Parts: structure tokens; C-alpha cells; sequence
């Protein structure tokens, strides 16, 4: 709920035709604007050509916001998907008037859905942390997908990094007897892949043992 | 050489 | 799929 | 070469078919045994077979060993070193007694050379090593390393270095004492599979 509230006082900038890929087989494509009736997504043509074929058509949807503005967006068709080639993309006002010119590859632009069972436990011997979870459900190359783990003291800013493939981590910094609560992101690795860090996964947090 | 395809945990390719 | 082959640091992908 | 007459005299393990690529694109398999007299590479048929490709039969050789048994090799030919489709091999006696049978996978065979030019400077009081990887090998990225790192006068400690970076940055090393360092490497999943390299010539340092 905070959050929620958190967002809608925020500032944003200029509009921008933003795109993204969840899993490697699939692209949606969306703005946002103020209302205005009589303004529907017929009034829109999101067209697209890619990689030397013929321009087709996206048929565009209208959502509402909770801060009040509209968003339009378009999901391609899985067979124009294709990770390599640079989607050219293109939006126009009825009027003629251009709106968006945005050249793409999708693989570019990657934003997977939250790691999974994220689960914690006491390391046998040392009595350390060791973090465990299984990547985003349901997305291909897992051993490419690289995450960050944010540690908080129920404290300051700690962040561990964790390389492409694995999903263990182990902390051993931690004072004793206090509780830790942490959430793990995820993010495509280069160089082939590109793009942005996903949400968080559901949290944990975890007493520590008395002393160490 | 290969022709290659997403995999669950890298790159699939059978020979060409 | 795509047209892949080995390198110097790791897999080169044209689009085959 | 007292390493040299150590292999001589350690004792033995039973007879086994044993293939490996070593540039990735490459493959030997053989096997040593009793050098009686008579035997060549007439009496054995070694074939191998490809999925979705015909039984084709490999030019055995023979070489003796250092130690006295018979070493029969063949070597596929280049277009047949394809890695991650299974590759079957069936070694049989001319009169059709079977010896062995061995199914593999290319890329989970692979004995790559061991790393060259390691070099060992000095920091914050700590020692950084750095090495170039197996030269002329591919993959570069996909090989992870392992340096043994054994202090001199009268022992040991050992580091696993993740996969691509060929640097390390040593830690916790008693004052005036002298180490010698080597690395080795070997090829790293998921893809890739296989065996330790030797070591590389190691280096000594005087902390």
C-alpha cells in the first residue's frame, strides 16, 4: 500500500514507447497519455517491420491507470519474436502525425518476472546464512541470468552480487541474534543479453544464532 | 556448425 | 534457431 | 625425470577405452595392453557412430608406451567431431569378441593444455597472480581454473578459480615465507564437461 502511494506522488518524465520481452518468445509495447474522450486505440496504428518482411499490423488496447492517465500497448504475435534482428517499430496518429519511431532487438530489452522459493537457512557448521532459490518460472537460459540480493536489518544499504547461473548465496558478515529479511532480483547477462532488473521475489527474514 | 536454439539452461544445438 | 559456432571468449550467433 | 620413473613403477588399473578432445574440435580414444607378440592393428575393429549417421570404421594405430604395454589410438577425422549429439564406440577383436563399448558426448571429454605465462606480484601486503589461458583454445570463457598454492620449507592450500577470469588476488599469506604457485584448468558447465590439465610451470616468491 505504501508503495502504491509511493508511486502515484513520484515524478516521471517525458513519455517514451517502452518494450520488453518476460521469456524470450514474446514482446509487448505500450505508452501512456492523458485522457481525452473521443480518444479510443482505433486512433492509433502500431505497425512493424522486421528483418526485411513485410510491415503487419498490431491491433492496440486501451488500460486505465491508477494515477489517472491511460496506457496503450500491443503484444506482438509469438512468430515475430525473434531474438536477434532489429525490430523496427512505428505509431501514428490517425492525423497522419507520427508518434513513435523506436528501433529494437528483443533480446535488448529483457525484463523477467521475480525469482521463486526463496528459502533460508543456518549453515550446519558456521552458523552463516545460506540463501537459496530457483529462477523466474517458466523462462529459458536460466545459467545466464544474473542476480542481487538486498539485506536488510530489522540497518544500512547491503546489496550482494551473485554471477550469472547460480542461485545459492551465502553471507557471513551478519551480527548474531538479530533478524534479516531479505529478496533477491534478477537480470539477463551479457553480452548477448540485455535489459532490466526484474521485481523482487516474494521476502524472508530469519533470526540469527546468538553468538558468532 | 550448429544450429542452436534456446534452452532451458543455455543454447540447444544439434549439428547442421 | 540461429547459426552458431565457437570463438575466443564464447558462442558467436549469426541469424542463420 | 624422477617423475619420470615414478609413473614406471606405480601400480596399475584395469584396461579401459579413454577418449578426449583437446582443442574442441579434435578427438583420440585408445586403449594399452599386453604387448604380446603378433598382435597390430589388423587384429581390432574399431567403429564409432554418429545419431542420424552410418557406422564408420577409424584407422587404428599402435605406438608403444613408456611403460612396455601397446597403446592402439585412433583418431576420428575432423568433420566427425561434432560434440553434443552421442557419439557410440564398439571395439571389437577380428574375431568378433567384444572388448569394449563406450557412449560419450564430445564436449564432456575435453583434457585442455595447461594455462602459460603465470606471473606472481605483490600488493596491501597481498600477492596477485595472473596467467593467460590454454593457448589457442576457444571457449576462453567457459574454462575455470585452480591454483595450488604449497609454501616452501617443510604443505598446502588450495583455490578454485570461477569460470573466465584468469587473475587471482591471494589473500592471507604468513609474512616471510616462500610460495610456489601453479594453476590448471578444465572446461566448465552447463556445456561443457571433462578432465584437470596438468599444472602449469609454477613460480616461486619470497614474501
Amino acid at each position: 500500500k505504501f508503495e502504491s502511494k509511493a508511486a502515484l506522488l513520484a515524478a516521471r518524465g517525458p513519455e517514451e514507447l517502452l518494450c520488453f520481452t518476460e521469456r524470450l518468445e514474446d514482446l509487448v509495447c505500450f505508452w501512456e497519455e492523458a485522457a481525452s474522450a473521443g480518444v479510443g486505440p482505433g486512433n492509433y496504428s502500431f505497425s512493424y517491420q522486421l528483418e526485411d518482411e513485410p510491415w503487419k499490423l498490431c491491433r492496440l488496447h486501451q488500460a486505465p491507470t491508477a494515477r489517472g492517465a491511460v496506457r496503450f500497448w500491443c503484444s506482438l504475435p509469438t512468430a515475430d519474436t525473434s531474438s536477434f534482428v532489429p525490430l523496427e517499430l512505428r505509431v501514428t496518429a490517425a492525423s497522419g502525425a507520427p508518434r513513435y519511431h523506436r528501433v529494437i532487438h528483443i533480446n535488448e530489452v529483457v525484463l523477467l518476472d521475480a525469482p521463486v522459493g526463496l528459502v533460508a537457512r543456518l549453515a550446519d557448521e558456521s552458523g552463516h546464512v545460506v540463501l537459496r532459490w530457483l529462477p523466474p518460472p517458466e523462462t529459458p537460459m536460466t545459467s545466464h541470468i544474473r542476480y542481487e540480493v538486498d539485506v536488510s536489518a530489522g540497518g544500512s544499504v547491503q546489496r550482494v552480487e551473485i554471477l550469472e547461473g547460480r542461485t545459492e548465496c551465502v553471507l557471513s558478515n551478519l551480527r548474531g541474534r538479530t533478524r534479516y529479511t531479505f529478496a533477491v532480483r534478477a537480470r539477463m547477462a551479457e553480452p548477448s543479453f540485455g535489459g532490466f532488473w526484474s521485481a523482487w521475489s516474494e521476502p524472508v527474514s530469519l533470526l540469527t544464532p546468538s553468538d558468532l | 556448425t550448429y544450429s542452436c536454439h534456446f534452452g532451458p539452461l543455455t543454447w540447444v544445438c544439434k549439428p547442421q
